[PDB]
């Protein structure tokens, strides 16, 4: 009890310390790890070839700044913070059709060697034909995520895995999936010389 | 699995 | 005097909000409970399900423990959920934001326990068929935690019948049943378990 | 001109920065608010949800000692107009809604030198409503309780001016016409326990036009 | 009865 | 040129650091349409939608200043989140009014202020005859929410809604569109309540 | 790593301690577009909804500074709050714009500045002919709300729309769209009047 | 009446 | 005229 309040004492002040970084830089670069969860496809509108996904945006990256000694803080190698609290990256969907829906609580989890955590819950309208998902072969429909304003030589883009998490599809939405990638991609243009990283999420689906 | 609950990823980010 | 019991509770208000959150060391028990007033629409086409509910929601903090004595026999207060912690208990398979339909204020007692019971619509992942029979159609959502374990936050309800007395009685679907049922979940990776509440409803037209 | 209002920031800078400062009610220190209803409109009855769509004003009234004061200290100021966010306003609240309420209007308060304050905002509602019977001559009655979310009758009472809800201003060309609005203060007792509750009964007599 | 109403919940976490 | 900022910035600063008005210090308000679309209306709820631009213009001696001593400023633009503007609303609305534009106002070295927001509006209106010749007739008062007449004044410049920017391909031909001022007064009362009437006869194209 | 951060910092605040353009200062703003999507054409409403980026391009001297003083930055990036932005606007939408991507702007230590939102944008639109192989026609000017040309000057770097990123799976094909500087005079006023005016014929896929 | 206007309303609590 | 285009009009007063 007098144990838990210098716990609290100590949190409190490893956060004051820590909340009192303008993005990274070419100097100092930062890395963003992405994975999307897949929990349904709500719908699919042929008349303006649109499509609703639900899914969690899995983020993880890491700061020099968010970095601490347990040592120096009562052994503290974590905690819990509001996403508002913290800078966080621009990664954005490229073809969405409507702002995105937050489904969730907005809360990271910060480490002690500076990395954090975060999954927004999402729901997401974007560009999709759904021609021949009432066909064995399905659709296939395709969106882009990355930084809105950096190129790759302030923040790079990384997946862990190329699989899609569907361990958590919903079982008896209107549409199965026939398989979800996500996949890293390196993009040049004639002018700029700096790369433009993307992650690109292709789900194949089809009428249940 | 774990890595499908954000409750469970967010605190294992070496498996997820 | 009604000065000084309006004086002794901006005293205390202002002294208790000037906690991180639990952790392992210091862990936290939320108590769950669901009020169903109304399934207001059930979409085929989408397999989406609206649910009109009150969500009770009781935990209890030392941070927010008080003598009555020195605050002249205050023994409890209303306060803007805003300005005290809230846990991040979340439906885990809604399609849409929830919809806030109350006020959201929550009452502290002196002994640090913590009352709140926001009203809510919420559009979750449902299929509907067999609504339209005599056995009608079975749906659930998971409530729980965001970022916490069950080391951190432990679910817990008073009861598993979801309270249906105030169930909207012209609504356009009946109750069969309904559920409210502590799950304990355990992956093969991790020894820490994972708790929700899982809300079953039975209902048809 | 000036004096005036050097007169009236100074007298809502006291009132809105006084020490003890309003937590609300309390047993000790209770309230009433008083309620009307000026029903405008029934925007929309849907049959295959059970929901109606309301849009009328909401009158309230209450008073507060700390929010007195004796007009010849500030000029002849006798009440002044203030953005309802600057000032506690009661948590009244539809208890069988569907839908957050739509404010339609600006939510400006008039407070007046011995404490009372009226507040009127617009309002669109959607609520449970089973509207059959609308296409009938006997038409469709519906009903909806209005009180405090977290305070028992011992801390808010409630009460209405009149029992008859203020049709004056009712849409002429509504596709749905009043057969009949009430308001009606009730006392909910439960068993368990002494205090009671308090609500007010808006129901909704209507038939289509 | 009184757990289903807000107001009286909250009053009484002894029953509610 | 950095002085001009170095004037204008001081000016704002100066304004900038009003209760509205009272029966004492009364305000006039000059009203004025711009209907640009009727988009749409619904014969199943009598809802009926508006785009339209609402000009409004007011002078306050608080916001008076010599040009000379602002380095010949005699006008400046800003948000109108920055300064005190009328509470003038539509009465019959169904629906929160949508904002289509910024709302940026101008201000000038006499106090006066213009202030011109584009809006989406739906009110009450029953479309019936909309498919004849003869057409709909429909009305929304506008007026404040809070102010008698003696302290704000409500008047036109004129009763003709303009309407040379109406949408050529707009789904409804207008056939006339008046804002009338109105003073209302009530038995009980001495006080004058003003509102400005808008009229606007219409037909499918 | 973390002198070029305190670079950044002190930069900033240097920087962040511009009242918008005015006749003695006037402003360049360059406008021009990317069209991703027509999603939707109503013929009930006559309203059209497209998606696209709107790339603005303007230059401060209040924002240039010195990159050896500040350790080699040439750029960085920013919260569009932060700093001054355009008031360009739609000048016939039927919706509030719905905004697709974060607002943050790059500034250049020549002081100039780019912004590039997506926007999803309701607007006035009759899609008749829609279904021919002549197509639709319709347009929606840009402009400035507040601003006269003297005030800020509206350009293109060209005429014609980007459509490399047109939506190759849209319903609607584009058979051409430009964006077409305007400069429109009174009769009662000598000031010019600046839009850029997007023009999008389009049919059916 | 007076009472259905809410700027007279709240102008007259003496009648409202 | 100049009144229908709110930049214009609201530059003049003197005719809008």
């Amino acid at each position: 009890d007098d144990d838990k309040l210098h716990s609290q004492a100590n949190l409190m002040r490893l956060k004051s310390d820590l909340f009192n970084y303008p993005g990274p830089t070419k100097d100092d670069p930062l890395t963003v790890t992405l994975g999307f969860t897949l929990q349904d496809i709500v719908k699919a509108d042929s008349s303006t070839n649109e499509v609703d996904l639900v899914y969690y945006e899995q983020q993880r990256w890491k700061l020099n700044s968010l970095m601490w000694d347990p040592n120096e803080y009562g052994n503290i190698t974590d905690f819990r913070t509001s996403a508002a609290d913290i800078w966080t990256p621009d990664i954005t969907a490229y073809s969405s059709t409507r702002p995105v829906q937050v489904l969730s609580p907005q809360i990271a989890v910060v480490t002690h060697d500076g990395s954090v955590m975060f999954i927004p819950a999402q729901r997401l309208s974007f560009m999709c034909d759904p021609t021949g998902v009432d066909s064995e072969e399905g659709a296939t429909c395709a969106v882009k995520f990355g930084s809105w304003v950096y190129s790759g030589f302030e923040i790079d883009l990384k997946t862990d895995t190329d699989q899609v998490d569907l361990s958590s599809y919903y079982a008896s939405s209107k549409y199965e999936i026939l398989s979800a990638t996500q996949t890293r991609q390196v993009q040049h243009y004639s002018c700029c010389p700096e790369p433009y990283i993307d992650v690109n999420l292709v789900v194949k689906f089809r009428e249940r | 699995g774990c890595c499908s609950h954000p409750a469970c990823s967010v605190n294992h980010p070496e498996l997820c």
